[PDB]
């Protein structure tokens, strides 16, 4: 994780102004759209056959939730995602059994949303930024998989 | 596969783009060379600095094929052919680097249209991307 | 694209295998398990040690499909319907992991064919695969 | 590297009885026959028109021999390949101009390389064990571009 001191700021200065719960539960439902085969473990949270089903399926909103809450927290430890992220890393791999090449997509999906909400302040300088963090994320979980 | 209503999705977001399609251009350019500097070595003889003439004028071109591409969407493969060829023979560009431009023009269309990037325009359009690529890397080997 | 000359380089390679498809397939499996962790995500069901029998029973279910692949190299995107389907409605295996899967077959195939196992042939094997590839992941979007 | 003791030793064990010389010229010329855009740094080597004539080019065989010492040479420092290959990674970004993904072919193309030369001796296990490798030499010389 390199971040220039100006990227951790950009960073931090954006994230205050992040309404996690609205930005998690879009990050999750564009993820589910967008790459539907990323549904295949979220079975039981329903029908995810339209996009209208999976925005407004408020299971998806609550895990998109969840999900961006330990997203946020990471933020608050860039100097150690891997050591922040073990424990998660561990149940990804040995209870959900999910392929840590979703962790790369929901990244990039949202980059995406975050550059929908803000427009003009999500500069490229900014995205570079977001871009290393995601990555840096990604990494952290996929970092105990065995 | 593009379905009628992907077709749809994007001759109208691109609709919206109009003019503004190689400002669009340069600025997805930009995003990827930040945030994606490995794609610079395809570039060593441009001026990578913002808002270079260089990139200005790329990014015009690029918008110009996708434009073209929307219009034909139904028969990308001879709308495209001589981009291809050139891709193939010429540029031979690692087919892994058109997915961060794809993602890059995502992120720019995002940020200009917040009314029009909903969650079913955004996945034809990552679709409709993926297919400009297939295009343009399908005559690779 | 599948040149005349593609074509036959795998029917010959295949031709090889002959008797040994499924043998090779449940190594290929093994080779990606042991080099590629993440791949043993989607079968969190099986027993991956080594000479396991689901390994070998799945091995073998791969080494059919290709071997019917290669019979039908002029229409698999019909003799494969029932995989695609599958793959695309059901398993929903991300689409990088074919990638691997892919390269642990020719390496397989290559510690296995010493004199067939040419940089032409292995060229148009790995074309194939990425062939295969392509149509198990068309039904995905 | 990320390599068990077991790891370490089987992969010294199988690069002893490699020829250094005859495995970097197969090994760089399948790269230009299988991934023939990667024809587009040798255009200085003549003539890679044919499967045939690329596999017989002396430059192409020459290059290989310099590309697979450096990489024998990596294989002393498993634990600092960073170290060892960062005035390498510099040339190839600032020089070169190469992108990073073409390390990422080479590897994939060597492995298969070592499994058509030493047949049933490339274990499953001998092979994980190279694709670690390969994969850290790939990121090692990836690590001074920008
Ligand atoms: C930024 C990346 C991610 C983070 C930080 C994250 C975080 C979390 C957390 C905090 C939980 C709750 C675990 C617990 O019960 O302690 C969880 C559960 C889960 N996550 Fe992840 N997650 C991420 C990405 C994903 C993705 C992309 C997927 C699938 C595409 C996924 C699939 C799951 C599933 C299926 C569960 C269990 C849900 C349940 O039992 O209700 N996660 N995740
Ligand atoms: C959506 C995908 C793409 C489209 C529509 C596209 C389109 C074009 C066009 C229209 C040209 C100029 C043709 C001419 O002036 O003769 C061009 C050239 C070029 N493209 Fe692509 N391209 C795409 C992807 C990429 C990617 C991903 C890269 C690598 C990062 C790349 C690298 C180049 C280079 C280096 C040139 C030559 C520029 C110059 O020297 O003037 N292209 N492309
Ligand atoms: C060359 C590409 C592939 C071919 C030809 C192929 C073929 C097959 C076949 C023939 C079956 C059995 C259908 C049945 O049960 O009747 C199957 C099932 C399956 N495949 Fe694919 N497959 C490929 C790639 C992959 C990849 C890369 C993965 C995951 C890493 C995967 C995961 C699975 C799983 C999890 C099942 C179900 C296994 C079970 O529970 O029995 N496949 N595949
Ligand atoms: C294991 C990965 C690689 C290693 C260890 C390696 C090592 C080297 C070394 C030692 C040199 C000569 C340095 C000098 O001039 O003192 C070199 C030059 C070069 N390499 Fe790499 N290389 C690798 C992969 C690649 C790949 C995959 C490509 C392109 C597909 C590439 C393209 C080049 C080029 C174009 C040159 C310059 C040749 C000349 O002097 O004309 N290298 N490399």
């Amino acid at each position: 994780m390199h971040l220039t001191p100006e990227e951790k700021s950009a960073v931090t200065a954006l994230w205050g102004k992040v309404n996690v719960d609205e930005v998690g539960g879009e990050a999750l439902g564009r993820l589910l759209v967008v790459y539907p085969w990323t549904q295949r473990f979220f079975e039981s949270f329903g029908d995810l056959s339209t996009p209208d089903a999976v925005m407004g399926n408020p299971k998806v909103k609550a895990h998109g939730k969840k999900v961006l809450g330990a997203f946020s927290d990471g933020l608050a430890h860039l100097d150690n995602l891997k050591g922040t992220f073990a424990t998660l890393s561990e149940l990804h791999c040995d209870k959900l059994h999910v392929d840590p090449e979703n962790f790369r997509l929901l990244g990039n999906v949202l980059v995406c949303v975050l550059a929908h909400h803000f427009g003009k302040e999500f500069t490229p300088p900014v995205q570079a930024a977001y871009q290393k963090v995601v990555a840096g994320v990604a990494n952290a979980l996929a970092h105990k998989y065995h | 596969v593009l379905s009628p209503a992907d077709k749809t999705n994007v001759k109208a977001a691109w609709g919206k783009v109009g003019a503004h399609a190689g400002e669009y251009g340069a600025e997805a350019l930009e995003r990827m060379f930040l945030s994606f500097p490995t794609t610079k070595t395809y570039f060593p003889h441009f001026d990578l600095s913002h808002g270079s003439a260089q990139v200005k004028g790329h990014g015009k071109k690029v918008a110009d094929a996708l434009t073209n591409a929307v219009a034909h969407v139904d028969d990308m493969p001879n709308a495209l052919s001589a981009l291809s060829d050139l891709h193939a023979h010429k540029l031979r560009v690692d087919p892994v680097n058109f997915k961060l431009l794809s993602h890059c023009l995502l992120v720019t269309l995002a940020a200009h249209l917040p009314a029009e990037f909903t969650p079913a325009v955004h996945a034809s359009l990552d679709k409709f991307l993926a297919s400009v690529s297939t295009v343009l890397t399908s005559k690779y080997r």
